[PDB]
């Protein structure tokens, strides 16, 4: 009679249209519900039965049931306690789903902070970030279509202030991401031309079994995969498919174990190029136990220039053209042709803008001695 | 009264 | 205070039609001039009595004019389609806002043209009336035709002289229903919401014009945060209505009440609840 | 793009008493765009002959209507408003009700 009950409910006090709840409060069996504003005609219809042990159903939920409810007992002597705390029951589904997306990047190693905004297409004054997860109920807090939240499962949801507890329909599932790191490699090489596929090897030698690839700049994961560790090292493969003048960038990869879902440290960057993407043609040329130096040049205005061996690549030289003859020329020292060298060379050119993106290949320079 | 000219953007 | 204002809106439909153009007329809240390009003739139609004794001369050059800013509108549609870069299977809304403000005496104050597009500005004329303002790089391009073809003296020259002038002449040909001033009637309910609490709720009823404060008083102090106070609604007969509500503990209601405050109050109004 | 969800409001223009004529208002304001369906329920049943005033927008660019139709109140005659928009994702069904 002195002391305030308790007032819950379940599953829980965000709703799904239609889906059923139960309202509960609980002292010492004499209970009185209600809501804050307007009175919620459903609570009188409620059994006797249920509402002497703090028992309030909803079949099946529906919009006019949503607001601030609270509740109060005690009579007879000393009767009435001072309220239950407020329970806001909402109602979902009311609108369109919003989108949720982290800034600038879902991938953050640990200890950090992150930003996830909540957009939308309609002009609601309220968002709110409810963090899913697992059987422990998910927690929510409060924010002219953007909302800005700083920090397992994340999702937002929209509302009207004009209805506060209908909320609109919730977003899409979005979660976020210190071990010994992986290892990246592409075959055959950095260099790929437009219509030409690739593909990332990637592993590590501490026993991971799920491996995914984050190219820096971009929303979500690019693949996923599995594989087997036994004491030593795992790997999996990925695939990109036809690529374009979009693939190429800076590319990392990280791994997991069998059950766990906390993630490897990030992996060495691999540099991706695409060639082809200039009109403007490179002239692979040689000057000349022999002390030789090839060149390479070009008429467009190129500010790199990149050599490479069919064979020992993974080895790109990249130098500073220079200005030569009215074109744009590097000389790339090879010294004595050993029988090392030995090779069929290329080479490309490269504007600083676009650092990633490579011209059309030279002809084949057969370099023999 | 309405305006004589709308504006063109 | 007065004011005179004219609307206007192009919504397009790809493959329904060709895009509809809507405009209206008001003095200050009263439409007395409507345009429909979906009706059977699009005409200026009347919408008040105290403008259908205007010749017919008035209607057919307002009708003119009307079309005039359709077909402009409606090229505007495509024109702005083409600077935001959009499909031409999308609908878009195209609004604009013109009108002149007149203050106590009867000169003007304030004058205004605005233009939308999407539920969002776009293209407005400042306060002297002699430079624009552009919301994005799209509008920039609208802003410097604007200056090019120097529109801003025709619109100048309208705000401060037709429309202060029409103005005077519609308030005189309607001063019986324009310059009026009814006061809300009012009247305190009472609704329990459980025991130990309560809703008093303030209501002003059939008033104008819309403008009307009201407020509520604990004990003589206002309780401007506890206060649900909805939008003044029309009531359908040309008065509008609106209420507030507060929430108070069972007892303690008669330390409360309503102070409402309107135009055609002779003096500020005081409520309390009778039951 | 910029869209807006509609704001309604269920009133009697006249304080109501059951048995004397009186008109059912459904006030639709604030929203964008201006494609709306708005239905006025008796007892869950569409009344047809209801009129609207002509279609405008406030300061704000949003679009407001007022909806209306002639009736007589009754103790258990039921009264409500359906408004259809894009930014719904289903309809919204307000009711009448006396005290506001």
């Amino acid at each position: 009679h002195l002391p305030k009950p308790t007032l819950w409910a379940e599953p829980g006090s965000v709703i799904t249209q239609g889906s059923p709840v139960t309202l509960r409060c609980q002292g010492t069996q004499e209970y009185r519900l209600y809501r804050e504003k307007k009175t919620a005609p459903w609570i009188t219809r409620i059994p006797q039965e249920l509402v002497k042990k703090g028992q309030f159903p909803i079949p099946s939920i529906t919009w006019e049931h949503a607001g601030r409810y609270r509740c109060y007992y005690g009579s007879d002597t000393a009767g009435r306690s001072e309220s239950s705390d407020p329970l806001e029951l909402v109602v979902t589904g009311a609108y369109i789903k919003p989108t949720l997306s982290a800034q600038p990047s879902p991938v953050v190693n640990s200890g950090g902070n992150v930003t996830l905004q909540c957009d939308s297409q309609v002009a609601f004054d309220g968002f709110i970030l409810c963090k899913e997860g697992e059987d422990e109920h998910p927690q929510c807090l409060n924010s002219s279509s953007r909302a800005i939240f700083s920090v397992w499962w994340y999702r937002c949801y929209a509302y009207d202030s004009n209805s506060p507890y209908e909320w609109s329909l919730p977003s899409d599932l979005l979660e976020l991401l210190v071990s010994k790191k992986p290892s990246l490699s592409v075959q055959p090489g950095p260099i790929v031309a437009p219509e030409e596929t690739l593909t990332l090897q990637c592993g590590s030698d501490a026993g991971y079994n799920r491996f995914v690839l984050y190219k820096d700049g971009e929303r979500d994961f690019l693949q996923l995969a599995g594989a087997q560790p036994q004491a030593g090292l795992s790997q999996a493969n990925f695939t990109l498919g036809p690529v374009s003048r979009s693939y190429g960038g800076q590319y990392r990869c990280y791994g997991a174990h069998n059950l766990s879902s906390e993630w490897s440290a990030p992996s060495d960057p691999l540099d991706i190029l695409i060639a082809g993407q200039f009109y403007d043609r490179v002239s692979l040329s040689v000057q000349p136990g022999e002390n030789v130096t090839l060149l390479c040049q070009s008429q467009g205005w190129m500010q790199t220039f990149l050599l490479t061996k069919e064979g020992a690549a993974d080895d790109p030289w990249r130098l500073r053209s220079t200005y030569q003859s009215q074109k744009y020329q590097a000389e790339f020292p090879m010294g004595p042709v050993t029988s090392a060298h030995a090779g069929t060379y290329r080479c490309y050119g490269s504007q600083s803008s676009k650092p990633y993106l490579l011209t059309h290949p030279s002809d084949p320079l057969e370099l023999h001695h | 009264r309405i305006i004589p000219r709308h504006l063109q953007l | 205070s007065h004011s005179m204002r004219y609307f206007s809106a192009a919504v397009s439909r790809p493959g329904r039609g060709e895009p509809r153009f809507i405009a209206m007329g008001y003095v200050d809240d009263t439409q007395f001039v409507r345009f429909d390009s979906d009706s059977a003739s699009p005409r200026m139609e009347p919408r008040a009595p105290w403008v259908e004794q205007e010749g017919p001369e008035y209607w057919e050059e307002e009708t003119r004019n009307t079309k005039a800013h359709a077909q402009t509108d409606r090229m505007n549609l495509q024109t702005l389609r083409g600077y935001y870069n959009q499909s031409e299977a999308s609908s878009h809304t195209l609004q604009w806002m013109i009108g002149c403000d007149l203050g106590s005496d009867g000169r003007l104050i304030r004058g205004y043209e605005r233009y939308a597009y999407d539920g969002k500005d776009y293209l407005a004329l400042n306060e002297d009336l002699r430079s624009w303002t552009a919301a994005d790089t799209a509008a920039q391009i609208s802003k410097r035709k604007c200056e090019a073809a120097n529109v801003a003296e025709q619109r100048r020259a309208y705000l401060e002289g037709t429309c202060v002038e029409w103005l005077h002449r519609y308030l005189e040909n309607g001063k019986e229903m324009l310059q009026r001033a009814d006061p809300p009637k009012t009247h305190v309910t009472h609704h329990p919401v459980f025991d130990y609490e309560a809703t008093l709720r303030c209501w002003a009823l059939g008033f104008y014009p819309a403008e009307i404060i009201l407020t509520w008083q604990r004990d003589g102090e206002d309780q401007t945060q506890d206060v649900e106070l909805v939008e003044t609604r029309p009531a359908g007969d040309g008065t509008f209505q609106k209420w507030a509500a507060v929430v108070v503990p069972s007892g303690e209601e008669q330390r409360y009440t309503c102070h409402v405050q309107h135009e055609g109050l002779p003096e500020p109004l005081m409520l309390r609840w009778k039951q | 793009m910029i869209q807006r969800t509609p704001k309604i409001q269920v009133y009697s223009r006249h304080p109501a008493e059951n048995g004397k004529s009186n008109f059912l208002n459904c006030y639709v304001s604030g929203f964008h765009p201006s494609d709306i369906e708005v239905d006025l329920l008796k007892n869950g049943e569409r009344i047809e002959k209801v009129e609207h005033s002509d279609l405008s927008f406030s300061k704000d660019w949003s679009f407001y209507l007022l909806y209306y139709t002639e009736f007589t109140p009754t103790e258990k005659d039921e009264y409500a408003c359906r408004v259809n928009h894009v930014t719904l994702s289903q309809p919204k069904i307000v009711k009448w009700d006396r005290d506001m």
